[PDB]
RNA sequence: AGGUA
C-alpha cells in the first residue's frame, strides 16, 4: 500500500515530491508589466533568496557570520534590501498554475519588486496559463544553479513561448480587454468630428485624437509609409494615401516596421489580431514579435479604458 | 537583462548545447579565474553569457580552446 | 510640508526631432499630473508658424489635377503641412514659390527670407514632369498657437476670398507627437514614486529639450498669480 | 427602478458619462455607475502566502 | 446592503449572533458590554422578577479566526418590546444582515487593471478604514512535565535580548494590551535542557570565552512570523493541584 | 532541493558561499524506495557497467 | 499671447463647501488648470489629523469602559473623523475630559489658543452612566497624504508605552473636488473660459489657501522641467 | 471535515 500509490508513486512524483525554494501566493493583473517580467512581492523575494542574501551581503561585508545575516534579514534593514534588489535583477523565477495542463503552465518570468502581497502576473500569459484572477493561487520557484538559472532564461522564459506546443498559432493572443480596446479603436463610425481631412503620418492623427479635434473613429486619408519585406529581405519603403480611420493610424503607430497596412486597416476581432501577431511573427521574427506584442497590449488598455465601454440596463 | 535568447540560438542552432555553453562560459565567470569579455551593468554571469555568445566571442569551440592553452601556461 | 522635487533629469535624443527625457522620482500621480500638463500644453496650444493659405495657378480646387505635376492638389498642400517653418518677424509672410523643369519640388527651392527660416533644406513638396514643367504659388506661412484645422478655420473665417486661396490645415504646435508613460519607481524603502517619461517628436523648429523647457515655462507663466 | 431614479433626480439609462483621473477627459458614451453591495470574502492575500 | 430581498431581518434576528430581547420594557442601562431592561408591568412574573440583563459578547474568536462582538443598538430610556434587536451582532447592523459593504462601483475597463475578473479599488476605501476586518487568532503554550525536568513558565530566559524580557511581567507572561509582531515572545517558557554534545570548535570556544552550557534551553512562544496585533486577552489553566502563578 | 539532504546541505553553503552548481547525488526517496522493495521478498539494486 | 487667470470671487454656499472662481482663462488651459489642481488638491494638500490616542481606562483598541455605549475602536473611528485646525505647533496633544450622562461630542475639548475645533457638534462618544468619566490625551499632529498606523509603527518598533493607541491618520483636508470649465464671455479677447472648482472641504484649510498651496506645489514641481540637468 | 480554483 505505501508502494502502490494514486496518481503513481506517492514520494517520487505524486504525491507530491514537495521542492523547497518556492513559495505561492493570490495573482492580480500586471497591466504595467513587460512580457518577460512579473511582480513578485518583496516579502516572498526576501524569504526566497535568503542564501543569496547571505551570500551577497558577505561578499560585500556587511556581516561578519550568516548569523548575523539572519539577523539583518530579519531586522529587514534597508541595507538588504539593495542586495535583494541586485539578486534578483538577474535571476528569473518560474510561475507555476495550480493545474498543469501543458508545457505552458510553468514559465520563467524576470522578478520585479513590488510593495503588496500578490504575484502581479503579465495579462497576455494568462491565456496559456488559463488562469482568471479570481482567487487563483500560482506558485514559485527559484532556480538555483547557474545552469537553471540559464537554462530557464532560454526555455522557461514566456518570450521563448509565444507559440503552443500544439499548433504553430500565438498562445500569447490579445483576449478580451485588450481586444475591446482594439475594436473600438477601429470599428469605423458612419459620421464623426474630422471627416474628409487629410493627414501626413498617424502622428497627426494622435495629434488631432489627443485634443479633441477629432474624433477616434473617423474616415480620412492618411499619408503613411508602410514597409514590406522585400527582394532578399530588406526593407520597401512605400510613402502613398490610404482612406483609414483615426485609430486605425494611432494603432499603425505601433505596428512594427514591415507589415502591410491592411491588416489593420480592418475592424480587428480576436481571430484579426491573433492573425495578425501570427504574420508579424512569420515575416519579423521574435523579438519584433514580443515589442509588438506588448506594445499592442498596452494600447489596447489605454484606449478600452479611454473608450468608457459599459454594458448598463439598456444595452 | 536579456528579454531573447534568438539571437544566441542563431549561433548556437541545437538550443539545448547552447546552454550547456553559456552554461560553462558563466561558471568560469562567476568561479575565479576569468575575467570579462563585455562590458557589464552590475550584472550577475548569465547575461554576460548571453551576450558574448550573442556577439561571437564565445562559443563550443572557443571555451574549448581557451581551456587548451591556460592548461599550457599552468603546466609549465 | 516636506515636498519631493525630482533629481537627476535624463534626456536620450535623436537628432533635433525624437526625445526621450525620463524624470524621477515623483510622488504619487504627480506623474500624471506632469505629463497630462505638459501633453496638453504643446498639443493644444503652443505658438509657432504654420501654412494658412495656398495658390495654384491652375485648378483653383482643393481636389483636382495639376497639370504638368504628377500630383494632386490635395496631396501638394498636405506637404505643405509637414513643412516646417519658423518665422522671426512679422505674423503673416507670404512666400512665393515658383520653379520650373521636371524633378522633385523641395523646401530648397522656395526663396529665403531675411524673417523666414526653412528648417528642412530638402523636403518632397511636388514631382514635376513633361506638360508644363513648371510650378507657381504663394502661400501664407502665419503664427499661431496650437493646432488650427482648415475645416474649423472656415468656420472661423466670414471675410471671403476669391476662389485660389486654398486652405490647409496649419499645425503651429512644432510637435507631431507627445505621449507620457508613467511606471513604478523606487526610492530608499518608498515604492510609491514614479518615473515619467516624456516621449517627443518635434519638427526640427526647435529643440525637443527648448520645446519643453518654454512649455513649462508657458504653465508656470499661468500659475506665478495664484502662488503669493 | 426608472421611476425610482427619477425621484433621485438621476439619469433614466442608468449610465453617467465620467471624467478620467488621469487626464481629466470624458470617456466617450456615458459608464455605468451605481451602488453595488459587495463583499470581502475570506481569501485574504495574507493567508494565501 | 442597499439592495436587499427582505430576508435580511429574519436571517439577522433568527441567527444567535443579535442580542434580542425576550421580554419588552424600557431600556434601563446602556453600555458596551452590559444592556440592562426595565421589564414592563405587564410582562413581569408576580413577585419581584426585576431587571433582565444581556451581557454583550465582544472580541471572542469565531471558528474561522475572526472577531465576532455585539455593539449596542439602543440608547437609554428606548421603548422596546419582545422581539426587538436590542444589540447588532457581526456583520449586523438595525437588525439587519449586513455582511459586505455597499460601494459606488463602475462598470468599464482601466487601463487593463481590472483585465479577467480583476477589482480595481480606490485608496477612499482603506483611508474610510472600511473592509478592514479583525482577525483574533488564538496561541498556546503549554507548560509540560517532561522526564528531563518540569517546565516552568519565567519572565528570565537565557541569552535572549532585553526587548522580549521587556513585555512580559514578572510572572512570564506578556501584558494584555502589548503591541506584538511576528517573532516577539509572548510566554517565557523554558525548557529543562538534558546533556549537550559539543564540537571541537564550541569546546575551543567556551574554554576561550569562559562560558559554560546552560542548564535550560530556551523554549518561549514566539508570535509565528508574518502577523502582528495586540495582545487583547490571556488565558491561564493551571489544573487543580498545582501551584498558582501570580498571572492565574 | 526536493530530497537529497546531502545535496540540500552542500548546495545551501554554495550559495552562501557565492558559487552556483549541485551534487546529483540521490533524492532520499528513492533510497527509502530501494529498502521498502527489499523489505518484501524482493532485491533491488543498483549495478554498474 | 496669454491672458492671466486671476482669483476672482470665492464664495461659501456652507462652511465645508467653497466655489471657487477664476475668469480669465485661455481656451485650451481650463482643463489643464482644472485636473492639475484636483490632482494636487487630493494629493498633496497639508492638513491637521489625530495620530495617537492615550485613554486612561483602556489598554487597547479592543476593550471597553464603564457607562460608554461605543466600543473604544468605535472611539477612534469617530476620531479619525475629528476635524480640528491648529495654527503655531506642528503637534499638539489635546485633553479631552468628561463625566456624566450625556453626547460627548467635539466641543468637549480642552480648547487651546492655536487650535480650532471647526466641527464642535462631531460626537465623540456616549456616557450612559453618572459616574462615568471620559479623560483621554488626544495627539493631533499636520501631514499631508495618507499615513495609516502601519507605517510608522515600522518606523518606531512597537511603541514602548501599551497605553496609546495609534489610529491611521487621513491628513487630507479636502474631501470632494470638481472643476468646471465654462465660456467666460468678457470683452476684451473673444476666447477665455473660466474655471469653477466646487471643493467640498472639512473646514480645515480655507479654500484660497489651498488654491494658493496647489498652485506652489505644482510651481515647484515645473521647476525641474524649467532648467533641465544634462 | 468544510472551502477555493
Amino acid at each position: 500500500d505505501m508502494i502502490k500509490g494514486k496518481q503513481g508513486r506517492f514520494r517520487q512524483n505524486l504525491l507530491g515530491k514537495r521542492v523547497d525554494y518556492s513559495g505561492r501566493s493570490v495573482i492580480t493583473v500586471g497591466p504595467y508589466l513587460r512580457l518577460h517580467q512579473c511582480g513578485l512581492p518583496k516579502k516572498m523575494a526576501l524569504e526566497l533568496f535568503k542564501p543569496f542574501i547571505y551570500g551577497k551581503l558577505e561578499l560585500r561585508g556587511l556581516a561578519t557570520t550568516i548569523k548575523a545575516a539572519k539577523k539583518m534579514v530579519e531586522r529587514e534593514e534597508a541595507v538588504v534590501w539593495d542586495i535583494l534588489d541586485e539578486v534578483i535583477r538577474e535571476h528569473p523565477v518560474l510561475l507555476n498554475r495550480a493545474p498543469t495542463l501543458h508545457r505552458l503552465g510553468i514559465q520563467a518570468f524576470e522578478p520585479v519588486l513590488i510593495e503588496g502581497k500578490a504575484i502581479q502576473l503579465h495579462p497576455l500569459v494568462c491565456a496559456a496559463y488559463n488562469a482568471d484572477f479570481d482567487g487563483d493561487q500560482m506558485a514559485v520557484h527559484v532556480p538555483l544553479t547557474l545552469e537553471a538559472q540559464l537554462e530557464a532564461r532560454a526555455l522557461m522564459m514566456s518570450t521563448n513561448n509565444i507559440l503552443s506546443p500544439a499548433n504553430g498559432e500565438p498562445i500569447i493572443v490579445p483576449s478580451q480587454d485588450v481586444v475591446l480596446g482594439l475594436y473600438y479603436m477601429t470599428r469605423d463610425c458612419v459620421n464623426a468630428k474630422g471627416e474628409g481631412m487629410v493627414l501626413t503620418g498617424p502622428k497627426e492623427a494622435e495629434r488631432l485624437y489627443r485634443s479633441g479635434l477629432a474624433s477616434l473613429h473617423a474616415r480620412v486619408k492618411v499619408r503613411i509609409t508602410e514597409y514590406e519585406k522585400d527582394a532578399n529581405g530588406e526593407l520597401v519603403a512605400k510613402t502613398s494615401l490610404k482612406d483609414t480611420t483615426v485609430g486605425r493610424a494611432i494603432l499603425w503607430m505601433i505596428v512594427p516596421k514591415g507589415l502591410p497596412y491592411s491588416i489593420v486597416n480592418q475592424a480587428l476581432g480576436k481571430k484579426a489580431i491573433s492573425k495578425m501577431l501570427n504574420t508579424c511573427y512569420r515575416i519579423l521574427g521574435l523579438k519584433p514579435t514580443v515589442i509588438f506584442a506588448d506594445q499592442i497590449m498596452y494600447t489596447g488598455f489605454a484606449y478600452a479604458a479611454r473608450s468608457g465601454a459599459s454594458v448598463g440596463i439598456d444595452d | 537583462a536579456r528579454v531573447t535568447v534568438q539571437d544566441a540560438v542563431e549561433k548556437i542552432g541545437n538550443r539545448f548545447d547552447l546552454v550547456l555553453v553559456a552554461a560553462r562560459r558563466a561558471r568560469q565567470m562567476q568561479v575565479g579565474g576569468k575575467d570579462p569579455l563585455v562590458p557589464e551593468e552590475n550584472d550577475k554571469t548569465t547575461v554576460i553569457a548571453l551576450r558574448e555568445i550573442e556577439e561571437g566571442l564565445i562559443n563550443n569551440q572557443i571555451l574549448d580552446v581557451r581551456e587548451r592553452q591556460e592548461q599550457q601556461e599552468q603546466e609549465a | 510640508t516636506e515636498f519631493l522635487k525630482p533629481r537627476l533629469v535624463d534626456i536620450e535624443q535623436v537628432s533635433s526631432t525624437h526625445a526621450k527625457v525620463t524624470l524621477e522620482p515623483l510622488e504619487r500621480g504627480f506623474g500624471h499630473t506632469l505629463g497630462n500638463a505638459l501633453r496638453r500644453i504643446l498639443l493644444s496650444s503652443m505658438p509657432g508658424c504654420a501654412v494658412t493659405e495656398v495658390e495654384i495657378d491652375g485648378v483653383l480646387h482643393e481636389y483636382s489635377t495639376k497639370e504638368g505635376v504628377q500630383e494632386d492638389i490635395l496631396e501638394i498642400l498636405l506637404n505643405l503641412k509637414g513643412l516646417a517653418v519658423r518665422v522671426q518677424g512679422k505674423d503673416e509672410v507670404i512666400l512665393t514659390l515658383n520653379k520650373s523643369g521636371i524633378g522633385p519640388v523641395t523646401a530648397a527651392d522656395i526663396t529665403h527670407d531675411g524673417d523666414v527660416e526653412i528648417v528642412k533644406p530638402q523636403h518632397v513638396i511636388c514631382h514635376l514632369t513633361d506638360e508644363n514643367a513648371s510650378i507657381s504659388m504663394r502661400i501664407k506661412v502665419q503664427r499661431g498657437r496650437g493646432y488650427v484645422p482648415a475645416s474649423t478655420r472656415i468656420h472661423s473665417e466670414e471675410d471671403e476670398r476669391p476662389i485660389g486661396r486654398l486652405l490647409v490645415d496649419a499645425c503651429y504646435s512644432p510637435v507631431e507627437r507627445i505621449a507620457y508613460n508613467v511606471e513604478a519607481a523606487r526610492v530608499e524603502q518608498r515604492t510609491d514614486l514614479d518615473k515619467l517619461v516624456i516621449e517627443m517628436e518635434t519638427n526640427g523648429t526647435i529643440d525637443p529639450e527648448e520645446a519643453i523647457r518654454r512649455a513649462a515655462t508657458i504653465l508656470a507663466e499661468q500659475l506665478e498669480a495664484f502662488v503669493d | 427602478i426608472k421611476e425610482l431614479l427619477k425621484l433621485g433626480d438621476l439619469p433614466t439609462s442608468g449610465q453617467i458619462r465620467l471624467y478620467d483621473g488621469r487626464t481629466g477627459e470624458q470617456f466617450e458614451r456615458p459608464v455605468t455607475v451605481g451602488y453595488m453591495y459587495m463583499l470581502k470574502l475570506n481569501h485574504l492575500v495574507d493567508d494565501k502566502m | 446592503p442597499l439592495v436587499g430581498t427582505g430576508m435580511e431581518r429574519a436571517v439577522a434576528v433568527d441567527s444567535g449572533v443579535t442580542a434580542v430581547a425576550k421580554r419588552g420594557g424600557v431600556v434601563q442601562y446602556v453600555d458596551a458590554s452590559r444592556i440592562v431592561i426595565k421589564v414592563n408591568e405587564d410582562e413581569m412574573y408576580p413577585g419581584e422578577a426585576g431587571i433582565d440583563i444581556y451581557n454583550l459578547t465582544k472580541y471572542t474568536r469565531s471558528n474561522q479566526n475572526t472577531c465576532i462582538n455585539q455593539m449596542p443598538c439602543v440608547s437609554l430610556g428606548e421603548p422596546v418590546e419582545r422581539g426587538d434587536v436590542l444589540a447588532d451582532g457581526p456583520s449586523t447592523d438595525l437588525g439587519e444582515l449586513a455582511l459586505g459593504q455597499n460601494m459606488r462601483v463602475a462598470f468599464m475597463p482601466w487601463n487593463g487593471y481590472n483585465f479577467e475578473d480583476s477589482i480595481l479599488v480606490s485608496e477612499r476605501v482603506v483611508q474610510e478604514d472600511r473592509f478592514t476586518t479583525i482577525h483574533i487568532q488564538e496561541l498556546a503554550c503549554v507548560s509540560r512535565d517532561t522526564k528531563l525536568g518540569p517546565e516552568e513558565i519565567t519572565a528570565d530566559i537565557p541569552n535572549v535580548g532585553e526587548a522580549a524580557l521587556s513585555k512580559l511581567d514578572e510572572s512570564g507572561i506578556v501584558y494584555i494590551g502589548a503591541e506584538v509582531t511576528g517573532g516577539d515572545i509572548l510566554v517565557g517558557k523554558v525548557t529543562p535542557k538534558g546533556e549537550t554534545q559539543l564540537t571541537p570548535e564550541e569546546k575551543l570556544l567556551r574554554a576561550i570565552f569562559g562560558e559554560k552550557a546552560s542548564d535550560v534551553k530556551d523554549s518561549s512562544l514566539r508570535v509565528p512570523n508574518g502577523v502582528s496585533g495586540t495582545v487583547i486577552d490571556v488565558q491561564v489553566f493551571t489544573r487543580d493541584g498545582v501551584e498558582k502563578d501570580k498571572r492565574a | 532541493k526536493s530530497d537529497d539532504v546531502n545535496g540540500r546541505t552542500k548546495m545551501y553553503k554554495n550559495i552562501v558561499d557565492g558559487n552556483h552548481q549541485m551534487e546529483p547525488g540521490m533524492p532520499e526517496s528513492f533510497n527509502v524506495l530501494l529498502k521498502e522493495i527489499r523489505s518484501l521478498g524482493i532485491n533491488i539494486e543498483l549495478e554498474d557497467e
